[PDB]
């Protein structure tokens, strides 16, 4: 019997079978409901659309995300998304498949406990497990020593690992990710005449961000070059014609990652949190943590983020250490790839939380033991 | 009388009543005639004080008694009273001296290569086995064949003839003669047809092993089908698990499949001018890892034979250049070179010459091939995404691609042979002749030896369970109320740690997946999971002066010492689906044929286990008959056999395993008349109710008395 890997994420649900090379079902984690009246009798109105079916009827729906910052805040919506994933996208029966869920570190225990209870009660899975996204990213990167910068859509975090031992006192978690960059782009576009207020228009802004934004190597002289010429201007076409052109917003949007004081945050950039997480570890392993900076997640996909990260950390770290930024072209699915690798291992089939153990212990087993 | 109708074969099947009756009456003492071990003959006859030309004194619980002269030349060794290894060895040797090359051992039909022409097949005079059961006619392979035929027509079951495959010669003639007997009884001929297609399967599936010069590295299952009522129909061959990891890597003192050196022998300049290949085998990394030439076979005449066998088949001019070009492309794969990108970890090609030649042969685009090897695509959801590949991963992909191309071409060749041998009306049943490589105990064992020994463990468990069933039926028929644990599974199922999902192969696959794994981590995991917990897994007794082994398994044919150095590199088989998509659209028609048919986890061990399950499932739906050919000596001298060689073969064949099995029940089974007559010297219950011997060493039922091994040796 095969196992299911269901890397949740706050902006994209990636599911599939343990052993495959890639997730089979990738769809936006969204639950939309019709706002408007409805007058055509006999249309066959549905209560609410999930996944990318709510992305195609985006005009008349109000889109909601049941995962805000890595924490599930609407549990019936999460149940709807899980049911969709299991039956309409994967087309399986969860009673016959162990499921490997995934999660970010340093978030409430009630999250894992409710995950376990929901699974074992309303899906009757034979077994389950809740891993950490960073360890799976390391599995997928093909190494056992490195500090992974996993930045998704709800949370950015660093987890330094050496020879297979996690250093939990150095795990740093930061609460700006793709969604906050989308909001900052939506707010920074109004200074050019374009106004996006609806959640559908938020998805449009997300696509603009994914298609045109990039990270500037040196921000100030790049800003000056943008101000001098118009060679950084590019045109995008909204889905009604009505093209728009953006200039320096292209690199002002992702710069929020390295200068989080743009959106009124007090924290440090991602480069400085990476360097601090390295400098929180023992002095004998940071030489190898420096040369294995593994990037993963969607928000780490901006063109030129590896060069800028390397330049920053090299300006921070001493002048002898070899700073290497590992940026695979498929780093958007590293968490899922590593999860399938982990769920395929023979030595792991002893780590599942079997339904019998749940019946014996209660929902509090998921973190007390596993 | 009942034997004089075999003509000139009578002297080679059964000795006359005169010579037998005068050989069953030799004066031999009970307690002063035994066997003692040795070093060069490994076992000798002796009279503790013992003498056979030299004197030796050994412990008084290591001498085994010779069988009495009443069991001197018995043709069914399950009927001896003292079942031990020297007894069986010397019974074989004694029957081979006074020329009688065939002997039964319980269920097997042991054959000895005579190296001397004997009229034991000569005319229909010796083909007069038509109906004579196993219990009546002399011990011939014709008895096995004719009983398979009779069973096929009486029970309407498919049958199988599992024959020895590890032996050098004597096996091919045995298969030829079984097929010939089947053609003769139920009579461009089928035998000549199956022999015509042989040089191609040789050139593509035969490799020079260290303990051979022409070794079949696959399992050939020749099935000859029979009509509704028993008329011979067409025959198709079905090939099973192929050692495809040989196309890449060869141990020292070995070669890969012959076709490479045959083509490369520069006997036909047209090929070496069309393949864009030179004539020096040391130029290509896939063919020259071991040795490039042997003096036991010339390559030019084998190449002519292969080309003429291709011409005999329906092969057209393009479907031969296709095969030759594919082999040349597999040759050019091995010497492609990739380098780490400057300051990065991505692989990029340095030198496109071999890429140019391989892409021009396979009918592809060189730039597209390179881009697909370096930057494979993957389907994530509904979109596509590129992927990163280090130099090691690119080399793994090239190796896996070469192996897949070679095995698909081999299967296509087998399909075309099956096609040119296919002509008849619908047919019901068949007789399969399974030929597969046997157990292997070398001085240096590796992954391939582990795979072959796993296959043979499966086959021997099959035979042991079959004998369990037959013994159960023969005990129930005679009403002998005696039940015992299953012979087959409850004895060898413990040595199948290899397959159970925590054993050797499962751990090997897990180590293939895990990051930064090596040989030392694999050894550590093996020891952590198996050392001390299972009694079959053991740490070897490494002696200073022999090859270094890492673990030892207790097989059915002894204990084998394996060396795990390099298993992770050989067990990986990651297929690149982008290059497969390039293959499916190649300009060369044969490549498109091969790859006409909502991946990075492929391993050699998993595919081997799947093919083994398939083969065992095919076999289990049949009724098996076993044949065991034996090489008596290495210098081809007829009549005399070397005892260490024959004993090694007799351990690996499974004969001594079956003897150990039969030595646990009641092997000595005698009728009531013969025992009431010969041992009347003072019905049978009363006569046996007077001796002091015992009570449980015998069992009575329905005109048959049973004896444990060693009670008819006291009498
Ligand atoms: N090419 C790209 N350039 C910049 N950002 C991208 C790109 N592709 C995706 N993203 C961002 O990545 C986010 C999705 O990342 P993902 O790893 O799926 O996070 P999660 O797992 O939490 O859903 C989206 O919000 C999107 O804005």
């Amino acid at each position: 019997t095969t196992a299911l890997v269901c890397d949740n994420g706050s902006g994209l649900v990636k599911a599939g079978f343990a052993g495959d090379d890639a997730p089979r079902a990738v769809f936006p984690s969204i639950v939309g409901r019709p706002r408007h009246q409805g007058v055509m009798v006999g249309m066959g109105q549905k209560d609410s659309y999930v996944g990318d079916e709510a992305q195609s009827k985006r005009g008349i729906l109000t889109l909601k995300y049941p995962i805000e910052h890595g924490i599930i805040t609407n549990w019936d919506d999460m149940e709807k998304i899980w049911h969709h994933t299991f039956y309409n996208e994967l087309r399986v029966a969860p009673e016959e498949h162990p499921t490997l869920l995934t999660e970010a570190p340093l978030n409430p225990k009630a999250n894992r406990e409710k995950m376990t209870q929901i699974m074992f009660e309303t899906f009757n899975v034979p077994a389950m497990y809740v891993a950490i996204q960073a360890v799976l990213s390391l599995y997928a990167s093909g190494r056992t020593t490195g500090i992974v910068l996993d930045s998704g859509d709800g949370v950015t975090h660093n987890v330094p690992i050496y020879e297979g031992y996690a250093l939990p006192h150095a795990i740093m978690r930061l609460d700006l990710a793709g969604r906050d960059l989308t909001d900052y782009l939506m707010k920074i576009l109004t200074e050019r005449g374009y106004s996006f207020v609806t959640t559908a228009e938020r998805e449009i802004v997300r696509d603009i961000k994914e298609k045109l934004c990039y990270v500037a190597l040196d921000f100030e002289n790049e800003m000056a070059t943008a101000a001098s010429s118009s060679s950084l201007e590019k045109s995008y076409e909204l889905p009604d014609g009505q093209v728009i052109t953006i200039g320096n917003e292209r690199f002002r949007c992702p710069e929020t990652l390295f200068q989080p004081s743009f959106i009124g945050m007090e924290s440090a950039g991602i480069h400085e949190t990476t360097y601090n997480s390295i400098m929180k570890c023992d002095i004998d392993i940071r030489k190898d943590l420096y040369a294995n900076n593994v990037l993963s997640g969607g928000t780490t996909m901006y063109p030129g983020i590896a060069d800028r990260m390397q330049k920053e950390i090299t300006a921070l770290a001493p002048s002898t250490m070899k700073i290497k930024i590992i940026a695979p072209p498929e780093r958007k699915y590293s968490v899922w790839i590593g999860g399938s690798i982990l769920a395929s291992l023979s030595t792991f089939q002893q780590m599942w939380i079997s339904k019998q153990e749940y019946d014996e212990a209660g929902p509090s087993i998921v973190h007390r033991k596993c | 009388a009942q034997m004089a109708d075999f003509g000139a074969a009578a002297q080679y099947l059964r000795k006359s009543e005169k010579e037998r009756l005068e050989a069953q009456t030799r004066p031999f003492d009970i307690r002063t005639e035994c066997f003692v071990p040795d070093d060069k003959e490994e076992y000798v006859k002796a009279k503790a004080e013992t003498e056979n030309g030299k004197t030796v004194t050994i412990k008084e619980d290591q001498v085994m008694q010779q069988n009495p002269p009443k069991f001197d030349k018995i043709e069914d060794m399950a009927m001896l009273t003292f079942l031990h290894e020297p007894a069986v060895l010397y019974n074989l040797k004694e029957r081979y001296a006074a020329w009688m090359i065939y002997t039964y051992s319980g269920l097997f039909c042991v054959t000895v290569n005579p190296y001397k022409w004997l009229p034991v097949y000569n005319a229909e005079v010796v083909a007069a086995y038509r109906g004579k059961k196993r219990s009546e006619a002399p011990p011939h392979i014709f008895s096995i064949s004719d009983n398979a035929y009779q069973y096929m027509l009486t029970d309407r079951e498919n049958q199988s003839i599992l024959i020895t495959g590890e032996s050098g010669a004597g096996k091919t003639v045995n298969t030829k003669r079984v097929i010939q007997y089947f053609a003769s009884i139920a009579a461009g001929t089928l035998e000549d047809q199956i022999i015509q297609a042989n040089p191609a399967l040789e050139a593509f599936g035969n490799a020079k092993t260290v303990r051979n010069d022409n070794s079949s590295r696959f399992g050939k299952f020749i099935r000859i089908h029979f009509g509704a009522t028993g008329k011979l129909a067409s025959a198709d061959i079905e090939t099973y698990l192929l050692e495809k990891s040989r196309v890449i890597f060869q141990l020292k003192a070995e070669r890969n499949y012959h076709i490479f050196y045959q083509i490369l022998s520069n006997k036909k300049p047209e090929l070496l001018d069309m393949l864009l290949v030179t004539n020096n085998p040391y130029d290509y990394a896939f063919v020259s890892q071991g040795e490039v030439s042997v003096a036991s076979i010339d390559d030019s005449e084998e190449l002519l034979a292969t080309d003429s066998a291709f011409d005999v088949l329906s092969f057209t001019a393009e479907e031969k250049a296709g095969v030759y070009k594919l082999t040349g492309a597999i040759m050019h794969y091995g010497n492609m070179k990739f380098k780490q990108k400057q300051r990065e970890e991505q692989a990029e090609p340095d030198g496109t010459e071999d890429a140019d030649k391989s892409a021009y042969l396979m009918g592809l685009n060189s730039a597209d091939l390179l881009k697909g090897l370096c930057h494979p695509q993957v389907k994530v959801g509904n979109e596509y995404v590129t992927k990163g590949q280090s130099v090691q991963q690119v080399y793994y992909s090239i190796g896996a691609l070469a192996k897949s191309v070679y095995e698909k071409m081999f299967n296509w060749m087998v399909t075309r042979i099956n096609a040119t041998l296919e002509t008849k009306q619908p047919r019901q049943y068949f007789i399969g002749v399974l030929d597969i490589a046997g157990f292997e105990i070398f001085d240096f064992n590796s992954f391939e030896q582990l795979c072959i020994n796993f296959t043979n463990e499966k086959l021997q468990q099959f035979f042991n369970h079959h004998m369990f069933v037959l013994e159960q039926e023969e005990y129930k028929k005679e009403g002998i109320e005696w039940e015992f644990i299953d012979f087959g599974m409850d004895l060898q199922a413990c040595i199948d740690l290899i397959e159970k999902p925590m054993g050797i192969m499962s751990i090997l696959e897990e180590e293939c997946m895990f990051p930064k794994a090596s040989d030392m981590t694999f050894k550590a995991k093996l020891y952590d999971n198996h050392l001390g917990k299972s009694n079959n897994f053991q740490k070897p007794r490494n002696v200073k002066g022999k090859q270094e082994a890492h673990f030892s398994l207790v097989h059915y044919a002894g204990t084998v010492d394996y060396n795990i150095m390099g298993w992770l590199e050989k067990n990986k088989d990651p297929l690149n689906e982008t290059v497969v998509g390039l293959y499916q659209k190649s300009s060369l028609k044969l490549m498109a044929t091969l790859f006409s048919t909502k991946s990075s986890f492929q391993t050699v061990s998993a595919l081997h286990r799947e093919n083994l399950n398939k083969l065992m499932t095919n076999l289990k739906t049949t009724h098996p008959h076993f044949v065991r050919c034996i090489i008596p000596n290495e210098r081809k001298a007829p009549g005399v056999m070397d005892n260490p060689l024959v004993m090694h073969q007799l351990r690996c064949n499974g004969v001594l395993e079956g003897i150990r099995i039969c030595r646990k029940g009641f092997p000595n089974r005698i009728l009531y008349g013969d025992f009431r007559q010969r041992y009347r010297i003072l019905g049978a219950e009363k006569l046996l109710g007077s001796l002091d011997i015992d009570h449980n060493q015998y069992k009575f039922g329905h005109t048959k008395v049973f004896f444990k091994a060693g009670l008819l040796g006291l009498l």
